[PDB]
């Protein structure tokens, strides 16, 4: 829908950098010109832009997610001219930003949110698969850093304490966060007392 | 208002001159009065009322009416035992006929006498007037129905040349309304 | 209360042109002013409710209602005796529909429809004072949050408002007021992105919420009401008025050209059923006779046109004689008519007097057809009738819900291209024909000059 | 009256608790109604009431310094006060007789248990007097509100039930309720009636109400004042229209039984009608050429 | 308050009667309400009962006997039944229909209360004043006694529309009497006049404009005239539900409208019918329905029979502590009546239970001027007769209060109150009008 939310717009602008450096280099997704068609191609409004991209595409084999994203700049530039050209300009932008959120915005699952009596896996529990900690998350936080219980058991062979182990910095950031939140909430019921005055 | 003032009397004048009683039917068609141009007119002798002699007849037929009202007479529902009285025991709705399962009920309702006073205000509405909704003070089969029937245009006419007697006639029977 | 002093507090009430109804009228109105205002208002929540079944839209109900509220109820006006009315009507429904909850959703519905109207036809400073008389943002943090509220209620000013042209949205952007809310209040707006959210604040589709709030509030106090009513059933006076108020929410024409097919299209199906009864059993029995000769009188047929189509469909089997006919029937034939006793011209029965029949026994053709036949029975006429199957259904839904007059103008406007009234229906039909008849006889005269 | 019994049981088990006991409606449908009207018992509304929102003296916190205020029930965690479960137990055993009335076989204990059921059942509907009555040693204005209002609630939605089962309440209060079955056979209107009963306990889990008189004609005026022919075999039934049967002659007395005996039969309302109607055209032509006895004239 | 009559609330007055004089009773003969039980169920122990004179059949004969009453008891008392009388026993009484009596009896056999003895109401308190208030009114007369005038309708002749004696007797008292206060009842122009009655009102030349209703007739009429009354003499007008000014032809009846009359608020005041009012010291009681004429009474014994009917019809209004106690209303067969709205009795009776000093019923009958039950109650009689004649009306000339002369007594008690005695101090005259 246009114009965008404030919401939806600010979590553009957040996307925007990110977008390139991530999808056109690192993961390079639509350098293969099938997952192109099926992807990159449907994003698109104009039926005739996709097929005259289809067709160079065709022509020019595995153009890299880069190239082929200035190619669909290009070729919509070739085609659409004249006094209505604003517009479809407009329009292709619309597109690759719509195409940037559907590819970087969160994608939540909506089950658990709706009701209060939904479960969720409770925190510090062990992945039976990975044998990973499901350990609290920081910015630095990636799925390599999270400790095995195995791992854990050979620390703790060592040294049998779990305060010596690679389990504790993620402790130590939950109680922080306990500890927050326990603050947090008596400051609320001094609110509450105060409003019933 | 064809249905509300079904069981309401006529409204009877009396003539200052030539004592003649007639029903008073708002403006239209009668053997015995005539409103004319100039004022209501009584047909068997010719002579004219004026507002006074009009107005205390009305305040008279109004207070008749209320004083009967607060007569407090009570009939009984009950078909059977249908006795009248001014009696009102401590339980009123009971009625006072040993073993008698009716409801008593006032014989003159407020709901009755509000819509006398109506009738009456009707009487004298100009508006109503003209577009001759008055309810009649004849039955066809009548002795008196009327010989001569008045037309459209001399009643708009005629009303418009007597709106002051009937604003003052209905301002006679509005001093009971709004206290009603 | 001096005249004067209930004058005074009634203007300071209506500082505004509309209101929430938060204070009890005071001052004495009488029995007339009572009954007429209440029907009035619901005359209009009446037509309310038969355009909303219809899915009509928001301008078409309003196209609709403006010359009611001139003549019924009017609005927008200085005199203090419309606001009187709008208030005792208001409050006088109030004491009608809080006995049971459907009689109160459907109150509550009609009247925040209505509230929805008035505060539309308001100017927009009319509308500001109103809000003004829910803390609005100062104008610094309005100024602050200037972009991100213009991008939320741009969408909505050009598709609610009209307001096509860039420069009118945001002309009327800076005019435009903020309410700053939680969000909780207003998720309904927050779902549909309609309005801005920050810190857990939502900033106002004020109508929406100001809708919300008066339909609650208008529920609260009918309950509150409700409850206080068994002392109000004291009053003998006021009693059948709420109790009839209330269940109000639920030579051409001649004995033999009334069993034509010129005349029997335009019946409704109660008629239809009754006079089918009467053909097959050459007798009716009181209730049937009654509402069949009522409609009769209403829809033209003289009285002695009315005797000769009762000896007519009564003598046709032989089981009578024309002096049973004479002694039992015909007193009452004339009765009716206001030819006997007290010479009452007793009127035609509405769909509402046919409702508060006894119920049709077996061998009994009265009442309502909508109400009193099975639903695969109503199916099979409404078949008959050449009306769809989903028109049939939707005529049954409406059955279902207790709206049989809603039912009965469906299946006219089905059939033909808000009706109470048996001969209401008829005249209407009557009308719609003689149209027809008309255009034809036109296309018929212009078809002969080429 | 009902008030030694609802006091004297309230006082002797407070006192046996450790507790210290204190110092010494919907219009009638006025008509003819063709089809079957069953009169539906509501007696143990209040009852019911009291046991199944726990309400007691123990248990519902209310300002006894303003008698008119109105309290609210107590919460599901409060413990069953020693109203309720005195009026459980009553039930119970109430149940546990009929129980054993379903096996017995001796006629003398059959009917020992039922004076036993109907004793119990007595009780228990009374119980309400003691704190709805003014003048009761245990009265309680709040209690008494609270129980008066549910017993309100309930009847509406009684209402809305059985419009629900496309049935007309012809009249009801918190004794009773009629409902119009819209039925002209036996089978019917109890089928009809029970479903009603079935619907009802659904809604209302310890609200058992039960068909009380079944009316296969009802020419009603008031709750008692009405004619009906009662089934059990019908039989004519009048009640509150016989009140002056002095002031009228045999032969008057004579043509209103048969007018409603006539009216009231299995017969169609029309023929039924013709023969009210022969009836009386004959009866005019024999009072009018004096054939009949002198002795039906009397007056007393 | 409009014109609503309600059975339910009328009933709920008439329960409340019995009730509150059955309270009466209790606190004045010092009984027990145990000592009072239900007399319409058989009991044959004596017990004490309280009710309302009814006649015993509700359809009876214009004309009762002492063997066809009946006691109708209150809602708690006897749940409204009706018992018959058995009076053989007692030779001496006087009953009159909506009289609330006091009864000893036994209800023996269940279709007959025997009254073995008759518990009469008291009579009610006197009021009193304090030292000051009665020397703050010595200081008010200057010395001088205290002079009232009463007048009553009708004004003018059923044969003319004069009012010549209105102005000689205006003039009078002007320039002759120079009255204190003139309290002036109603009828003005009554409704029941035949020439109103029939619109028999012919054009008047002294107007310059004609009236068109009867208001316009009472201001073109009366007002003039009742303008020349001195400013000096305060003076009360009290109404008729038979007046034509009035738009409440109910009794108890609402004060007329000042401003209406078009009348200075000099010295005109309007007052409600009945009405309570203190001049100076003295406690007046005025009622404008003929209870003189309207009160029929049942009578036995020698004794009562020989006395006046007046002063026996003053103290049953005394006792019934209402200036109207007759129920039902009386009737003129329809053209008038008393037209009680019964729903309000309640202010037709005595305010706050004290007897006034002194009591004006006005009646048709002859005037009278009587001391009974240390009440003055004054008839003044009409103006002016139906032929025209010279009527009558009332002075009242009352000695100026003095605390050394003795007439008035001192009550006993912590606070000092005096009792006006004005009977000892008052003077009535009736003069010919
Ligand atoms: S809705 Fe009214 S008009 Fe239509 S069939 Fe039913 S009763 Fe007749």
């Amino acid at each position: 829908k246009r114009p965008y939310h404030p919401h939806l717009a600010r979590s553009l602008e957040q996307l925007k950098p990110f977008f390139v450096s991530i999808m056109l280099e690192e993961q390079n997704p639509w350098e293969d010109d099938q997952h192109a068609i099926q992807t990159l191609l449907p994003a698109l409004y104009d039926k005739q832009l996709i097929d005259s991209l289809k067709k160079y595409w065709l022509d020019n084999p595995r153009r890299s997610s880069k190239e082929k994203w200035n190619d669909i700049d290009q070729i919509a530039t070739s085609l659409f001219k004249g006094p209505k050209q604003d517009s479809h300009i407009i329009k292709l932008r619309e597109c690759k930003e719509d195409l940037v959120l559907m590819t970087l915005y969160p994608k939540l699952d909506v089950e658990v949110t709706k009701q209060t009596i939904h479960l969720l896996k409770a925190p510090f529990c062990i992945h039976p698969a990975t044998g990973n900690v499901c350990v609290p998350i920081d910015e630095s936080f990636a799925p390599e850093k999270a400790p095995k219980l195995i791992d854990l058991q050979t620390e703790m062979e060592k040294n049998n304490d779990v305060s010596l182990t690679a389990l504790q910095p993620f402790i130590n950031q939950f109680q922080a966060y306990v500890s927050s939140l326990l603050k947090n909430e008596l400051g609320s019921v001094k609110r509450e007392r105060e409003d019933d005055d | 208002d064809v249905e509300r003032f079904k069981d309401t009397v006529t409204l009877e004048l009396s003539c200052p001159s030539c004592d003649k009683r007639f029903p008073f039917g708002g403006i239209v068609s009668s053997n015995y009065y005539r409103v004319s141009y100039n004022g209501l007119q009584c047909k068997h002798c010719e002579q004219l009322f004026t507002p006074l002699q009009l107005t205390s007849q009305i305040e008279h037929s109004i207070r008749a009416h209320i004083s009967l009202y607060y007569a407090g007479w009570l009939q009984c529902d009950d078909s059977t035992c249908g006795i009248v009285t001014r009696q009102v025991s401590v339980f009123g709705k009971r009625c006072l006929n040993d073993g008698c399962t009716g409801v008593m009920r006032y014989k003159y309702s407020d709901k009755q006498l509000y819509n006398q006073l109506l009738y009456f205000d009707s009487l004298f509405d100009c508006e109503k007037n003209k577009k001759q909704e008055l309810k009649p003070i004849y039955l066809p089969d009548d002795l008196d129905y009327p010989k001569e029937q008045l037309t459209e245009s001399s009643i708009k006419a005629l009303t418009e040349q007597n709106r002051e007697l009937m604003e003052t006639g209905r301002s006679v029977v509005q001093k009971y309304l709004n206290d009603c | 209360s001096s005249s004067e002093e209930e004058k005074k507090l009634y203007a300071r009430l209506y500082e505004s042109k509309l209101s929430f109804y938060d204070l009890p009228p005071q001052g004495e109105i009488t029995l007339e002013q009572f009954e007429i205002w209440a029907i009035d208002r619901l005359k209009i929540l009446l037509e309310i409710e038969s355009c909303l079944s219809r899915n009509k839209s928001i301008k078409e109900i309003e196209t609709i209602i403006k010359p009611q509220f001139q003549k019924l109820l009017p609005f927008n006006t200085e005199s203090l005796e419309d606001r009187k009315k709008d208030y005792y009507s208001h409050f006088i429904l109030r004491l009608c529909f809080c006995r049971s909850k459907e009689l109160r959703e459907k109150f509550v519905r009609a009247e925040t429809f209505l509230f929805k109207i008035r505060f539309n036809m308001l100017t927009s400073t009319d509308q500001t004072k109103f809000v003004q008389s829910l803390q609005f943002i100062s104008n610094e943090e309005k100024a602050e949050l200037s972009h991100q509220l213009y991008q939320t209620v741009s969408a909505s000013l050009q598709f609610q408002l009209n307001l096509n042209e860039e420069h009118q949205r945001k002309q009327y952007f800076q005019q435009e007021k903020f309410i700053k809310l939680p969000f909780e209040n207003v998720i309904e707006l927050v779902g549909n992105r309609l309005v801005f959210l920050k810190d857990g604040y939502a900033y106002l589709q004020q109508l929406n919420l100001l809708s919300n709030e008066f339909a609650s509030k208008l529920n609260q106090e009918l309950i509150k009401t409700y409850q206080y009513l068994p002392r109000l059933n004291e009053d003998d006076r006021l009693l059948p008025i709420l109790n009839h108020l209330s269940s109000g929410y639920t030579d051409e024409i001649n004995a033999q050209s009334v069993w034509s097919e010129e005349i029997s299209s335009n019946y409704p199906l109660c008629i239809k059923n009754l006079m089918e009864g009467l053909k097959k059993n050459h007798h009716l029995r009181y209730y049937g006779r009654q509402q069949l000769s009522l409609f009769l009188k209403g829809i033209g047929l003289s009285a002695d046109e009315a005797l000769k189509f009762w000896s007519e469909a009564f003598t046709r089997n032989g089981n009578m004689t024309m002096e049973k006919f004479n002694k039992e029937y015909r007193y009452s034939f004339r009765h009716n008519y206001g030819l006997e006793g007290n010479r009452i011209n007793y009127k035609p029965w509405d769909c509402h007097t046919i409702l508060s029949k006894p119920r049709p026994g077996r061998g009994d053709y009265h009442g309502c057809p909508f109400r009193d036949w099975s639903h695969e029975r109503l199916s099979a006429e409404l078949r008959s009738m050449k009306l769809t199957q989903a028109q049939i259904i939707s005529v049954l839904d409406s059955c279902q819900k207790g709206e049989y007059t809603i039912a009965c103008t469906k299946v006219f406007e089905m059939t033909h291209n808000h009706i109470a009234h048996p001969n209401l229906y008829f005249e209407r039909s009557r009308q719609l024909q003689k149209k027809q008849q008309k255009l034809e006889k036109e296309k018929l005269f212009n078809n002969g000059n080429h | 009256t009902r008030a030694g019994r609802n006091e004297y049981i309230l006082l002797h088990e407070f006192s046996r608790n450790g507790f210290i006991v204190p110092d010494k409606v919907f219009e009638p449908e006025k008509g003819l109604h063709k089809n079957y009207v069953l009169v539906m018992d509501f007696n143990s509304l209040y009852p019911s009431i009291i046991q199944e929102f726990n309400i007691c003296f123990t248990t519902v916190d209310r300002n006894k310094e303003d008698i008119d205020e109105l309290p609210s029930v107590p919460p599901s965690e409060v413990d069953q006060g020693v109203l309720p479960r005195l009026l459980a137990n009553l039930v119970d055993r109430r149940r546990e007789v009929k129980k054993v009335m379903k096996t017995e076989t001796d006629p003398h204990k059959r009917v020992q248990c039922d004076i036993r059921q109907q004793a119990l059942k007595l009780t228990a509907n009374s119980m309400y007097g003691c704190l709805g009555y003014v003048n009761s040693r245990f009265y309680a204005k709040p209690l008494a509100m609270l129980v008066t209002n549910k017993g309100r609630e309930i009847l509406m939605n009684t209402r809305q039930l059985a419009e629900s089962m496309n049935l007309l309440v012809v009249y009801g209060d918190t004794d009773s309720v009629m409902i119009d079955t819209g039925c002209d056979n036996y089978a019917d209107a109890i089928k009809i009636g029970l479903g009603f009963k079935r619907l009802v306990n659904e809604r209302y889990r310890l609200l058992e109400i039960d068909i009380d008189n079944v009316f296969k004609k009802l020419l009603l005026h008031a709750k008692k004042k009405y004619a009906a022919l009662t089934v059990n075999t019908t039989v004519l039934e009048v009640k509150g229209l016989d009140m002056k049967r002095r002031e009228f002659c045999p032969l008057s007395r004579d043509v209103s039984i048969h007018v409603l005996n006539t009216i009231l039969s299995d017969k169609d309302p029309e023929e039924a009608l013709q023969e009210v109607y022969d009836y009386l055209e004959d009866i005019r032509i024999k009072v009018e050429t004096n054939n009949i006895r002198i002795d039906k004239y009397k007056i007393n | 308050r409009t014109m609503r009559q309600n059975l339910q609330e009328a009933s709920d007055v008439l329960d409340d009667q019995i009730e509150s004089f059955t309270k009466i009773i209790q606190n004045h003969y010092k009984l027990s309400p145990n000592d009072f039980a239900d007399p319409t169920i058989q009991s044959q122990s004596e017990i004490y009962a309280v009710g309302r004179i009814v006649p015993d059949s509700p359809t009876y004969d214009k004309f009762l006997n002492p063997e066809s009453l009946s006691l109708e008891t209150s809602r708690m008392g006897g749940v409204g039944r009706r018992v018959r009388l058995d009076l053989s026993q007692v030779n001496e009484l006087s009953f009159f229909l909506g009289q609330i009596v006091a009864f000893k009896g036994k209800n023996a056999n269940g279709d007959y209360f025997t009254v073995n003895s008759i518990l009469p109401l008291p009579y009610p308190n006197s009021p009193v004043s304090t030292s000051q208030e009665l020397q703050e009114f010595q200081a008010n007369l200057e010395g001088s006694s205290l002079k009232v005038i009463v007048t009553c309708g009708p004004y003018f002749a059923n044969d003319n529309f004069s009012l010549e004696l209105l102005q000689e007797f205006i003039d009078s008292i002007n320039n002759e009497v120079k009255p204190h206060v003139l309290i002036m009842f109603g009828p003005f122009i009554d409704i029941t006049h035949p020439l109103i009655a029939s619109g028999k009102l012919p054009n008047f030349p002294q107007f310059k404009t004609q009236p068109k209703t009867l208001d316009e007739l009472f201001l073109k009429l009366f007002t003039p005239i009742l303008k020349t009354i001195s400013p000096h003499i305060q003076t009360v007008l009290i109404p008729s539900t038979k007046d034509a000014i009035s738009n409440h032809a109910a009794y108890p009846q609402a004060s007329l409208i000042r401003k209406a009359l078009q009348l200075p608020k000099r010295n005109f005041k309007c007052m409600a019918n009945p009405s309570s009012f203190q001049i100076n010291e003295i406690y007046f009681g005025c009622s404008n329905v003929d209870t003189f004429k309207d009160l029929k009474e049942v009578i036995k014994g020698g004794t009562t029979s020989s006395r006046y009917r007046l002063d026996r019809v003053s103290e049953h209004i005394l006792q019934q502590r209402r200036y109207y106690p007759i129920f039902p209303g009386s009737i003129r067969t329809h053209i008038s009546g008393a037209d009680l709205d019964v729903s309000y009795l309640g202010l037709t009776e005595f305010v706050g239970g004290f007897s006034p000093d002194i009591m004006i019923i006005p009646s048709e009958l002859q005037h009278f001027a009587r001391v009974v039950q240390n009440v003055v109650v004054i008839n003044p009689g009409r103006f002016i007769r139906a032929t025209g004649n010279r009527g009558s009306y009332a002075q009242i000339t009352v000695q100026c209060p003095d605390l050394e002369d003795g007439k008035l007594t001192l009550v006993e008690g912590e606070e000092p109150v005096y009792l006006h005695n004005v009977w000892k101090r008052a003077r009535v005259d009736l003069i010919a009008s």
